[PDB]
């Protein structure tokens, strides 16, 4: 593994060493069924499926493990690590609650695999079969359910409408956050979000993200896809304070390492939640890959605060000790205390296009796909009167938009047409990289820009034109 | 103050701070005395320490001035240094001026009596007894080519051959017997430099040359002396071919002089050439080769002191132009090391400056801008640059060029073997060397292997003291079993070929894998055939070797038993215990390094009756500053480090340690950082420096021992 | 268009690149005309011919014909156009006269058959091919007289006139501008300008580049004569490459006058700047390659006052000094056989030499008007010469015995007679001679009237080396014009699978056995199969790793990147090449060379295993085909030390070359194949001198004996042996007696030399 040099041998003659490997299937059954067990003491009137759960989720977590190689993929690495933050997830929604019948509990355990098992995933196919397996298994293990009511396809799970943690309705869940994004709106920044399912699923996980303490996801994606943008969303929506280091040229290790100071003392001694958000255009130098490896690993760097810095951070957290209601004298409980402090109120993710991939969590934005294209379409070409009575429906339709209504109206066509625009854009990008020319990204900035000069050609000319009629 | 007595430009700004800090302290200086000489390690003071009564060398060999400089008439620092330095000049003339009378006395003799020469050796120094030994030779040669000159003339040019021939007769009879290791090295020096005056001679009576003036005469080095002029810089003065130089009358302490190779000579010339047509020389070709030592012996034969600027990591550029511009002022010559490694815009800022300084000297043919200061260059500024195959093009036409590509090996072997009193050299060098180069290409390729040029000088070395024991040995055993002792008589009859045999397996055999043992054994039968050498056994030891292995649960065992290759691997560690100072274990981890080495010492202490005592210190683990010592920024104090702790102890003696036997196993890795302080040690100085200015010697109990696993970082030096 | 361009292209370009530049825009002119066919075929056959492997059995051994001459002509009847060229060449009489003629380009027969008649410019190409297939070292003639037809005989009439910088400064370029003058090492072209800015009336400012100052008084100039419109000029701006960026960067944003002009006179080195070359307009100077115009630029060098003083003998001294370097220098070019490696002789030598000279002769001759020749201290300047200068860059021991000989011949008290050889049968029976004169004036007329027909023979090596040279010229143009001109993906693979077909597949090791190991003569041969062993088994995995990547099934890791890349490039990889190699040769000449040394190995991987080192013994290996040949002969060398129970050192090599039918297997004797003897003719164990470019020796037998402490004879004679044509590589020295009325001085002048391969 990367970072990991071989001891010496005059270390190694000394020293045996034994091989601590991933528990066996029938280890993790065990393992986790006792889990399970305690777990399902919750709610006695679940108690007698405790176990084909359990052997469920193994089931389930040896395929992906089994499929899901990592040579295919770096963050292909399935850890019985996954397994428990499987089992704390089902627990930590089944807590608040009083009862539940078998069906909202297959759905809780599904809408997990989902979140720990698909999230990852660069490739679609990869995702439809998860899907398919999910549902394969828990056919097999679970027979006597209602599949439609137990895995119905828009699983998204929320707290923002509900006083707890149930499912929740993509229609209603869209309503209000739509309402959200016109306070933020209002009071942020103001740009143009279209809520296509895809924002409302990682909307979903980076809230489920954030509010979970030590919280560190990995948001890799193709630039220009929200994945900033969803960040600071959902940050101001949870009272986070979004903080992304101001980089350029000039910007050396040093004052990484003061923005790295500040930010650990206002969320570790002002008890002051703040949203770390770091891309690479801010990495220029690995140095600040491995600082942020030992922030996320133990919490908090030893590197960073020492002498007057440390003498000055020391000072800072007995103040916010006598304000919270704790008595500490000595620097090593105050040390201990701040670096709680730190692990539970700050929040870091990573945005990005075998220690941090499964220490943290990789959600795969990709790029806008077709129906995500589609909506980018009609809302931002809605104003202009693209309407013409005298179209005729063709025999033949291209069909880009699998969704699209069978007659085609004149703005759904041509924002089909868009659509396949882009499409043929990074059909050409990928023939020009076969063919081993030179190519360039092409990005979502790259459909909003276009729609944007669609917008401006078509309202100057026919206003021109209309003038002269 | 820097300009007046420009000879500290060399040291650093820091220690020039140092040096005005201790002005009223002369026991500080040491170090910087150090720096600036050639081989001076230390001015002789009295008790008072107010006049400096002389100067000494690293050797220990010390000159006295004719006319002591008072310190107490001449405050000034410079005043003085520079009062130090025209007295060591003019009572090295003098001391040549007396040494050249008693030659020439001893010379045109029809025998040399022993006795005499060798008094007349130890009276002078290594430097002046093989100058006026050249001086008296170029004069009588050139006497007897001017008798010769009436054209087709009787040659005392045959008497003056005899006369070279029956003094190294001398020579190879005194280095023979026990002597003390300076009038040993004085002897060796003499007995190569007559060699190189025979083989001269030689040539000139089979070319039958007949006047003073022709080229064949001219081409060889001549020296002359003339003890009416009053300027005692200018008396000597040597010349070869057209160009001719004044003597630098400066000190070089003992130096290893060279075997006078044809490719020498021819280097020699070409620089002579370089420099009297006022431009430099680059002596180029592959590593190794003697390029830097060539140029150093020139310099050496020149009297002028040489400064080898070696260009790697470590090179600098602020102390380099400092050391530069001081080459510039004092006139000594500086030569660079492997130029091609440096680093570009370092090689293109020192081409630069040197470009400059030589277009000062083609001007010189007047002061040269450096850091901003106008140089008067000393007419006799040489700088040589040795390259690995080129010159940058600002140098191309400022520089001449030589290929030193392959040093005569056979040559080079049989002169030393010749000066360690071997007889029958010429066989025994034409049988070695090619055996030097077998070694170098059929061996398996190792890290660790060297079977360089000084590799084999190193062994021949060791052949000579190996003879020189087995002379003594018999000597002893024919004082106990009769009296009729006759050094030549035991050496007549004493194999050449087995002491050979046996120096090269006590050097080399240790340093083989197990796989190159029966090559070397090969290799040994191709060269020297039907002559074989058995080791013999250390019976005392291997009883004790025995008995401690049974009191340490070891196993035992003799050859082809079980432990038997260990146990021989335990005697040449004793071996090389016996016959060098400094040491290494090198073997993969848990080899036998340990259990060897601490085996060895209890059987030693309960054989020998001296106690053993072991500091086995991690040099990886604590920090360089922490292993050698810390400075402090204001008071300078030392807090000596762990090596320098024990080695402290031990040289105080407090509790008798010094009866007892010290051995420093430096267990642990080796890199070329902390070993470049101890390098110091390891060589036949023995004596180790530290930043305050104390130096410590090893006492010869003391033996440095490095335990390491693998060589992949070691320097080769 | 074509000729302007031309023109402003290859007045900055070297002037062997003029006939390249100049093909290329006559290939440009053909396919632009419509007449004409495309004539792929016949262009792609002339860049693609050597590509093309043949067989033993392909070759019918026609009579009159050499072996690669069979090769080039079987490869041409390959082609449809040429496929009774076989028939014709039998058939014809006239054939054999025109194959040796002094310019068989002129007059080319009519051999290839076609039904219909073709255009000139088929004639002309039909002709090329023929010479290159016959007559390669006339190729840069016919390439000449290709271009001539296609685009005018005229079309190159401006280069040989002398660059008119006058025309080209006046207009043509523009102030902002920069005049590039791009000279080669040893000569300067700062000549020509300050001639033209004293023939323009133009004040020319001329600044030198050797530091910081030197910058500030550049930089202030500059300014001055930007608005001044003055012309300024700036030498041997290579030294200071970054400060040159900085300059392109000042001159870019930087409107000049109209008569400002900026010269930059260089050296030829890449260490100048892209930007800069792209920038501004150069121009390339090359020294004529001519002894007489050698000998003229030397004495033009040299002052007139210096060359007469008051000794009257110097001139002559002088002028025999300008001679031998004339003589070194222009060797220096016919570099495989003039020398062995191309060292620095420039000016620097030279002008030292004389200073040598003028010292040397003020000693002798203490101001006195006349000193008799045998007074001259001619042993002073040969060992000078030999050792000091001329002789310090010489780093082999071969190349400073041919100066030694140069110094010896031209250097002695025998120069002064009316009757001195400055050189022997330069053609003919002809040899030219000694000018009798003894002022400067007379040397200087002697040598203006010189025939202007030298030859090889004039600066001693045999008059084939101007040929050799012309057919690397040859060569060069088809490497160059081949670099002039995904698919290349396919391309690869069915390169990689045709190189997996041909190398072998596996070699076996070598068994050890104690009586083995003590033997030397196993203990190299076992060495040496590891080494093939290890290589080839690197080589077959690169090449599976290659053809997997071709077919999808793997990625290009940054290795199998580099390794493709060098591999499209035609570079040969660093990882494969372990053995002392030849610097130019591409990969697939490689290819073909390691499948022969891997076969060889499997030989001797056979024999071995059949018998043991007995049988080991009486294998005839090449040198070539051993990774390290010394290792062989020094091995031979510890075998027979072994078998007789000799010293090493104490044992010498002698060389008996007969035939491999007629040859005997003495114990002390090896047999060694494939060596080739270069400008001599070996006839029982007996040197000739002779004019044929390499004779092959059947094989050369290596006997060691014991030193028989004899002076050796002075016909004997010894030969450097070198295992490739470049010479850079010396294996051993082999001695060899010359033939009677032969000169051992000779030899080493005409650089007879033994290649392994
Ligand atoms: N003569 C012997 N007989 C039996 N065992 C031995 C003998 N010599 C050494 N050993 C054992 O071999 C091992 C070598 O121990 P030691 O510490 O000396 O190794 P080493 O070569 O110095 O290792 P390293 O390079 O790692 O420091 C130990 O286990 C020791 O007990
Ligand atoms: N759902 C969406 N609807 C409309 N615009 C969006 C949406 N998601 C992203 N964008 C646009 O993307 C732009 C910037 O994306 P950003 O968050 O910087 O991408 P990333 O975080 O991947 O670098 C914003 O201007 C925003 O308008
Ligand atoms: N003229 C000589 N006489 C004796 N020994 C020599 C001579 N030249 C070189 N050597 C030996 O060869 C070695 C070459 O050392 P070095 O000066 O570093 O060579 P280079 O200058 O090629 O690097 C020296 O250690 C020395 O022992």
């Amino acid at each position: 593994d990367p970072g990991r040099k071989p001891l010496s041998h005059r270390f190694l003659r000394h020293v045996p060493v034994v091989y601590v490997d991933y528990p066996g299937p029938a280890s993790l059954t065990q393992i986790y069924g006792t889990f399970n067990r305690a777990m399902l003491r919750l709610i006695p009137s679940l108690r007698t499926y405790a176990e084909p759960l359990t052997a469920a989720m193994v089931e389930f977590y040896t395929m992906s493990q089994e499929r899901f190689t990592q040579d295919t993929q770096p963050h292909y690495i399935y850890s019985p690590r996954e397994m428990t933050r499987w089992v704390r997830g089902i627990f930590e929604a089944l807590r608040p609650l009083e009862t539940l019948p078998v069906e909202g509990l297959i759905r809780i355990w599904a809408h997990e695999a989902l979140r720990l098992f698909q999230d990852r995933l660069v490739e679609d196919e990869e995702r439809r079969w998860t899907d398919e397996n999910i549902d394969t298994v828990a056919l097999k293990h679970f027979p006597n359910i209602d599949r439609e009511k137990a895995m119905s396809r828009p699983i998204l799970y929320s707290n923002w409408l509900s006083k707890d943690y149930i499912p929740v309705d993509q229609e209603e869940l869209r309503d209000y956050v739509k309402a959200r994004l016109k306070v933020f709106y209002e009071e942020e920044l103001d740009v143009p979000l279209v809520l296509f399912n895809e924002v409302l699923d990682h909307v979903l996980r980076i809230d489920r993200i954030f509010r979970q303490p030590q919280g560190h996801l990995l948001l890799i994606g193709v630039s220009g896809a929200g994945k900033t943008t969803l960040s600071r969303f959902v940050a101001w929506m949870n009272g986070l304070s979004v903080y992304q280091i101001k980089v350029h040229r000039k910007y050396t290790g040093e004052d990484f390492d003061e923005d790295l100071r500040t930010v650990l003392r206002r969320s570790g001694c002002k008890n002051e939640k703040i949203a770390f958000i770091m891309d690479e255009s801010n990495v220029l130098d690995s140095g600040f890959l491995e600082r942020m490896n030992t922030l996320l690993a133990n919490g908090e760097v030893p590197g960073l605060f020492e002498g007057d810095e440390y003498a000055t951070l020391m000072t800072q957290c007995k103040e916010g000790a006598q304000k919270e209601g704790l008595m500490l004298d000595s620097h090593e409980e105050l040390y201990k205390w701040f670096t709680s402090q730190v692990i539970r109120n700050l929040h870091v993710v990573f945005t990005m296009n075998p220690a941090l991939f499964n220490r943290c969590v990789l959600n795969w934005f990709g790029d806008w796909s077709t129906e995500a294209l589609y909506q980018v379409g009609k809302e931002f070409t809605s104003k202009m009167d693209l309407e013409k009575p005298n179209y005729i429906v063709p025999d033949y339709m291209p069909v880009v938009y699998d969704k699209l209504p069978q007659p085609p109206s004149h703005r759904e066509a041509i924002v089909n047409s868009c659509v396949f625009v882009h499409q043929t854009l990074h059909q050409a990008n990928a023939r020009l990289a076969k063919r081993g020319g030179r190519t360039m990204a092409i990005t979502p900035r790259h459909y909003l820009d276009f729609i944007n000069h669609y917008a401006n050609l078509f309202h100057e000319k026919r206003s021109e034109l209309e003038e002269q009629q | 103050e820097r300009s007046s007595f420009p000879r500290f430009y060399f040291v650093g700004d820091e220690d020039l701070l140092e040096i005005i800090g201790n002005s009223k302290n002369v026991a500080k200086l040491q170090k910087h005395f150090k720096k600036m000489f050639a081989g001076v390690s230390s001015i002789i003071l009295n008790e008072d320490n107010s006049v400096v009564l002389g100067i000494s060398s690293r050797e220990g060999e010390e000159v006295m001035f004719k006319t002591p400089v008072s310190i107490t008439e001449h405050p000034k620092i410079n005043e003085w240094l520079t009062l130090v330095e025209k007295e060591m000049r003019v009572t090295l003339a003098k001391l040549l001026a007396e040494s050249v009378t008693e030659v020439e006395i001893f010379g045109k003799a029809t025998s040399i009596d022993p006795n005499t020469y060798i008094t007349w050796i130890d009276k002078y120094q290594a430097q002046l007894v093989v100058l006026s030994a050249q001086i008296a030779w170029s004069e009588n040669v050139e006497t007897a080519l001017s008798s010769m000159g009436g054209g087709g003339d009787a040659a005392p040019l045959h008497s003056v051959l005899s006369n070279v021939e029956v003094t190294l007769n001398v020579l190879a009879d005194s280095v023979l017997m026990e002597q003390p290791p300076l009038r040993r090295r004085k002897l060796e020096h003499l007995i190569t430099e007559l060699v190189h005056q025979r083989d001269v001679t030689r040539s000139l009576i089979k070319s039958k040359i007949d006047n003073a003036k022709s080229f064949e005469w001219l081409s060889q080095m001549r020296f002359y002396f003339d003890p009416k002029q009053t300027d005692v810089l200018q008396q000597l003065s040597i010349q070869m071919a057209n160009a001719k130089f004044n003597y630098g009358f400066e000190y070089l302490g003992v130096q290893d002089k060279l075997v006078q190779t044809p490719l020498t000579d021819r280097c020699y010339l070409t620089m002579t050439q370089a420099l009297e047509a006022r431009l430099g020389g680059s002596p180029f070709g592959p590593a190794g080769t003697g390029k830097t030592e060539s140029v150093k012996a020139l310099g050496h034969q020149l009297g002028r002191f040489v400064l080898v600027f070696n260009c790697d990591e470590t090179f600098d550029f602020q102390a380099m132009g400092r050391i530069f511009v001081g080459l510039c002022q004092v006139g000594a010559w500086g030569c660079f090391d492997e130029f091609n490694r440096l680093e570009e815009r370092m090689l293109s800022a020192v081409s630069q400056q040197v470009q400059c300084i030589q277009e000062a000297l083609r001007e010189h043919s007047i002061t040269c801008e450096l850091l901003n200061k106008q140089v008067k260059v000393s007419p006799d500024m040489a700088i040589f640059i040795t390259m690995n195959p080129n010159l940058p093009d600002n140098l191309k036409k400022l520089f001449r060029s030589l290929a030193m590509t392959k040093p005569d090996r056979q040559l080079i072997a049989q002169v030393m073997l010749y000066s360690q009193g071997f007889r029958t050299a010429e066989v025994l060098a034409n049988k070695i060397v090619p055996f030097f180069k077998l070694c170098d290409e059929q061996l398996s390729s190792q890290s660790h292997y060297d079977f360089g040029l000084r590799a084999l000088k190193s062994v021949l070395v060791s052949a000579g003291n190996v003879k020189r024991e087995r002379i003594q040995k018999i000597k002893r055993e024919k004082e106990e079993r009769g009296e009729a002792v006759d050094e030549g008589e035991i050496a007549e009859n004493l194999p050449e070929q087995e002491i050979l045999i046996q120096s090269v397996c006590e050097t080399m055999v240790p340093k083989l894998v197990a796989e190159d043992i029966p090559l070397l054994f090969s290799l040994l039968s191709d060269v020297f055939p039907g002559v074989q050498y058995h080791r013999g056994e250390m019976t005392a030891l291997r009883e004790e070797l025995k008995k401690v292995c049974q009191e340490m649960y070891l196993t035992y065992g003799d050859g082809e038993e079980v432990g038997g290759m260990w146990v021989e691997k335990v005697l040449q560690l004793y071996q090389i215990t016996q016959i060098n100072h400094g040491l290494m274990m090198v073997g993969p981890s848990g080899s036998g390094k340990s259990m060897a080495w601490r085996v060895l010492l209890k059987a030693l202490e309960r054989l020998e009756g001296v106690e053993g005592v072991a500091h086995i210190i991690d040099p990886k683990a604590i920090s360089k500053d922490h292993l050698y010592g810390t400075l402090d920024p204001n008071t300078r104090e030392w807090t000596d480090g762990l090596f320098t702790h024990v080695l402290r102890k031990i040289i105080d003696s407090v509790r008798g340690e010094l009866q007892k036997r010290q051995w420093i196993v430096f267990d642990g890795d080796v890199d070329p950082e902390w070993v470049e302080n101890l390098n110091s040690v390891l060589d036949d100085n023995k004596l180790l420096t530290l930043p305050n200015g104390e130096r410590l010697s090893l006492p010869p109990n003391v033996r440095i021992m490095f335990e390491v696993q693998d060589l992949k970082y070691a320097t080769l030096a | 268009l074509f000729q302007v361009a031309f023109n402003r292209v290859a007045r900055g370009m070297l002037h062997q690149d003029h006939i390249t530049f100049a093909m290329l825009l006559a290939r440009i002119k053909l396919k632009g005309t419509v007449g004409e066919p495309t004539y792929d075929a016949e262009f792609q056959h002339f860049l693609r011919g050597n590509e093309i492997v043949l067989s033993a059995g392909s070759t019918p051994r026609i009579q009159g014909l050499t072996v690669e001459q069979a090769e080039a002509v079987v490869r041409l009847s390959c082609l449809p156009a040429f496929k009774d060229l076989i028939a014709k060449v039998q058939a014809d009489e006239q054939f054999g006269i025109w194959l040796d003629s002094s310019s068989p380009e002129q007059t080319v027969p009519y051999l290839w058959s076609e039904e219909t008649p073709a255009t000139p410019i088929g004639q002309a190409i039909h002709r090329l091919l023929l010479i290159q297939a016959f007559r390669p070292d006339r190729l840069l003639a016919m390439a000449h007289m290709f271009v001539s037809t296609n685009l005018g005989e005229s079309f190159m009439s401006i280069m040989e006139q002398p660059l008119d910088l006058t025309h080209i400064v006046g207009t043509e370029v523009k102030p902002n501008t920069p005049v590039l003058m791009c000279s080669v090492p040893g000569y300067d072209a700062s000549g020509h300008v300050e001639d033209l800015a004293a023939e323009q009336n133009t004040q020319i400012t001329s600044i030198a580049i050797g530091s910081a100052e030197g910058f500030n008084q550049a930089d202030k100039a500059i300014n001055t004569a930007v608005k001044s419109g003055r012309w300024v000029m700036l030498k041997n701006v290579h030294l200071a490459p970054g400060w040159l960026m900085q300059l392109e960067k000042k001159l870019h944003s930087l409107q000049p006058h109209a008569c400002f002009r900026l010269f930059l006179t260089m050296e030829i080195n890449p260490k100048v700047p892209v930007n800069l070359l792209r920038a501004g307009r150069i121009f390339v100077f090359e020294p004529p390659p001519g002894v007489k115009a050698n000998m003229l630029r030397t004495f033009s060098s040299i002052p007139v006052s210096r060359i007469c003083k008051s000794p009257n003998e110097r001139a002559r001294l002088y002028f025999l000094l300008a001679w031998f370097h004339a003589i070194i220098q222009e060797r220096l070019r016919y570099a495989p056989l003039g020398w062995s490696k191309k060292y620095e002789f420039g000016e620097s030598d030279l002008r030292s030499a004389c200073d040598t000279v003028d010292t040397w002769l003020d000693d002798t001759a203490k101001g006195r008007q006349n000193i008799s020749p045998d007074k001259i201290p001619w042993s002073a300047l040969k060992t000078l010469m030999a050792q000091s200068i001329y002789g310090g860059r010489v780093d082999n021991e071969f190349d400073q015995r041919l100066l030694n000989t140069f110094l010896e011949r031209l250097f002695t008290t025998r120069s002064f007679d009316s009757e001195f050889k400055l050189a022997c049968k330069v053609d003919g029976h002809k040899d030219i001679q000694m000018p009798d004169g003894i002022r400067r004036e007379e040397f200087v007329q002697w040598v203006e009237l010189l025939p202007d027909t030298q030859t090889p023979s004039w600066l001693g090596l045999p008059n084939n080396a101007e040929r050799v040279l012309l057919t690397t010229q040859g060569v060069d143009m088809i490497s160059k014009m081949l670099k002039m001109q995904p698919a290349w993906m396919r391309t690869l693979h069915t390169t990689a699978s045709n190189w997996l077909h041909l190398i072998p597949q596996t070699l076996s090791h070598l068994k050890r056995t104690v009586e083995n190991i003590k033997d030397p003569l196993f203990r190299f041969f076992e060495r040496e199969v590891k080494m093939g062993a290890k290589l080839l088994q690197d080589v077959r995995q690169d090449l599976a790793d290659v053809v997997q990547v071709c077919e999808g099934k793997k990625k290009q890791t940054n290795y199998l990147r580099t390794l493709i890349n060098e591999l499209v490039k035609g570079i040969l990889p660093r990882s494969w090449s372990h053995y002392t190699v030849p610097a130019g040769m591409t990969v697939i000449q490689w290819v073909s060379d390691f499948s022969e040394r891997i076969k060889q190995l499997q030989n001797i991987s056979l024999a071995a295993a059949s018998g043991g080192a007995k049988e080991l013994k009486n294998i005839h290996v090449c040198l070539g085909g051993l990774f390290v040949p010394e290792a062989y002969i020094t091995a031979t060398r510890q075998y027979v030390a072994q078998a007789n129970s000799w010293s090493l050192e104490e044992l010498c090599l002698e060389v008996n070359v007969t035939t491999s039918q007629g040859a005997t297997l003495d114990a002390c004797s090896f047999g060694v194949t494939g060596l080739k003897l270069q400008g001599a003719t070996c006839n029982n164990n007996k040197l000739s001198l002779s004019n044929a470019i390499s004779t092959a020796l059947p094989l050369t037998q290596l006997r060691w004996v014991k030193q028989t402490n004899t002076e050796k004879k002075a016909s004997v004679v010894t030969l450097p042996v070198y295992l490739n044509f470049t010479r850079a590589d010396l294996i051993f020295t082999v001695d060899f007696e010359i033939a009677t009325k032969e000169d051992p001085r000779s030899f080493y002048e005409r650089g007879v030399a033994v290649l392994c391969t």
